[PDB]
């Protein structure tokens, strides 16, 4: 109950993320994945605030990944507080 | 005169605009391009056409992209005659990351309003679902410049090609004569944001499970448009507007139906649909 | 015509063959605008920047690029401005004479008697010819009538002026394509004027000087006799020497250019090393 | 024979190669560099065939690169013989 990975092959994951207490409002969240060292370009892609689960694809086997979900509120109130909530991963 | 619980809603719904819909459009960014770095052509199956009907709603709605550079540059894409399929979708990527800058902001409309946090997230969920297309289209309608057919969106613009055809196949598109007939309407911007209220709070959309909890705030809305119209036009030449205005949600409302439809048919031949396209069209 | 000239001809245009790409297809990776050199408030002796605003805007073009599926992506250049804006096209056209120089200095290398030649004299005729003859392969894809360069995929037309075409001429560079189009050459005519261009005695570093001019002299002749042999003399009876005045014009656009390209090079540096090696 | 970086800072190379054997053969060298473990994409430019001394410049401080020269023929003889020469530096 992080993020976490709920399943994973060495090309695809399922990621589950709580959903936490600022929902109103919370518009969308970033979700961002790129190979743990540096070097290849960062890819990202949104969902809804509604959305707990979500699909990262195309992934290379046994490469070490990282991901990142950043939650984007609606203009007003947060809940002035945030963090972005980080996990790695090796396929 | 217009009752403060109307003025205290409009008033509402005019800051959401403002706070949420970007007219230049400065923030929509690393969108993808077509001839920049994509379903493989049919060579030729039976039961495809599906084919032939992607085609037949696609080359209606052809557009060229004209993207101005800050220096005073100004590239301009003419896309492929039809040939068969693949260059029908030379755009479709690009369009794909429009609609999705197009849903952050709608998605963001919605949470700003009052009347839209309240309800139960079972019912936004289910608003947003059905109302993300026609709330992009209302908002599309507004840079749109009927002498041109151009959407002006600010370094972006997109015209229509020439359907030759002439004006007579053009209109004869439900999603063309909606925004010429939008047009000609001339709304206040008012008008068009209470429009876009009417249509994110509809009881009949599939999911809402609270229908008499929406339904009442639709009627509210309407009555605050009917009402705007009696206060702020001159009545007799713009007694029959509201009217007007309703029946244009009505085929808003069948656009979208018609939108789905043609989507799941485009999806079928390639996934072009983004995660947020995805969740909020039903996968 | 005499059997020596008939093989002369015959090994300069297999060198056009072989090393002139005139669809240009091979010509990919390049740079494209909105895909360099900060602006000036500062200055006092710049100053210089006028001058080149004034050479780099009488050659003001417009970049359309066709895609294979049938596409047309098409750059409009902005107006001038103030600075940087007026060098937004010539990464590009870096690019563009460096596919170019490949061709040319392939072209000298496939002819038998530039191989022959002493290695500091080859240096030195494609180190002051490679410009000139890259013109005269620019000019055959050049089209007068709509002023572009039609380039296969890539299209490059003039902007207009009006101003021109009384001050589109008035710029030698361009009063030289479309009077050289005018004429109307062969195929063989464009290739042996590319061998008098490239066998120049005159230029700088040519140490073995009497060697090169009796081949530039071969070739003259060899030009001179096919015009008398392939064309109805009356009337064509003036086009050698018409031609002669093109390639002289040619070597001062050359030095015009050399000249334009230092001061372009002294606010930025756009030149790839290959453009560099040569200038 | 051997391709050899002649004086170098962690910024800047000069490189030098001793020239064949051929030409006649050679329009043109194409000299490339990038570092060496994959990701980056790699670069490359011309010099014409006289030339035994190139510049690699805006290199990374420490960092282990990949340079080769490949000869390019003009169309006819070689001389259907070639190799390109390699060499490994870090900054
Ligand atoms: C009004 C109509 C001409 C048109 N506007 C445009 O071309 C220019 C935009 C700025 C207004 C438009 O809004 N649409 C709606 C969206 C569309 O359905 C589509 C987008 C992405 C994908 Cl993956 C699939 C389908 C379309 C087929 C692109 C037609
Ligand atoms: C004929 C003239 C209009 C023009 N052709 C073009 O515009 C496009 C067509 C030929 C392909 C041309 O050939 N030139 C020559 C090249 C040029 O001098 C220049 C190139 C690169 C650099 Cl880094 C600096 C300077 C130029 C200023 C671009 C003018």
């Amino acid at each position: 109950a992080d993020l976490e990975v709920v399943a994973a092959t060495p090309t695809s994951l399922l990621i589950s993320w709580p959903p936490p207490y600022y929902v109103e409002g919370v518009t969308v969240f970033r979700i961002t994945y790129g190979e743990t060292g540096g070097n290849s370009p960062v890819q990202e892609f949104t969902v809804p605030y509604w959305t707990e689960t979500a699909t990262i694809s195309g992934l290379k086997p046994g490469v070490d990944y990282t991901i990142t979900v950043y939650a984007e509120m609606y203009p007003g109130s947060p809940w002035m507080d945030i963090q972005p909530i980080s996990i790695n991963y090796r396929t | 005169g217009l009752t403060e619980e109307q003025r205290m809603m409009i008033r509402e719904l005019m800051d959401a605009q403002m706070k949420t819909f970007d007219t230049t459009f400065s923030h929509f960014k690393n969108f993808r391009l077509p001839g920049v770095l994509e379903s493989l052509q049919a060579p030729s199956r039976e039961e495809a056409a599906k084919w032939s009907q992607v085609r037949k709603d696609l080359c209606s709605l052809k557009v060229s992209l004209q993207l101005r550079g800050e220096d005073g540059s100004v590239w301009n894409y003419k896309p492929p005659a039809d040939s068969g399929g693949k260059e029908i979708f030379s755009l479709l990527p690009h369009m794909a990351d429009m609609s999705t800058y197009m849903f952050k902001g709608i998605i963001s409309f919605a949470k700003v309003i009052s009347y839209f946090r309240d309800l139960p997230i079972e019912d936004q969920i289910s608003l947003l679902k059905g109302a993300a297309f026609e709330l992009c289209q209302l908002r599309f309608n507004t840079v749109f410049n009927a002498e041109t057919g151009t959407w002006e969106c600010g370094r972006l613009s997109y015209c229509l090609e020439d359907t030759a055809g002439g004006f007579q196949q053009l209109l004869l598109e439900p999603m063309l004569k909606f925004h010429y007939m939008l047009k000609k309407l001339q709304l206040h911007e008012e008008e068009y944001v209470l429009m876009q209220a009417i249509s994110l709070f509809s009881p009949d959309r599939p999911g809402v499970l609270q229908h008499r909890v929406v339904d009442q705030l639709q009627e509210q809305f309407a009555i605050t448009l009917k009402s705007y119209i009696e206060c702020n036009r001159p009545q007799p030449a713009h007694r029959f507007l509201f009217l007007k205005i309703m029946a244009m949600l009505t085929e808003l409302r069948s656009i979208n139906a018609q939108h789905t439809q043609r989507l799941l048919r485009i999806q079928d031949i390639h996934p072009f649909a983004t995660p947020l396209m995805q969740e909020l069209f039903g996968i």
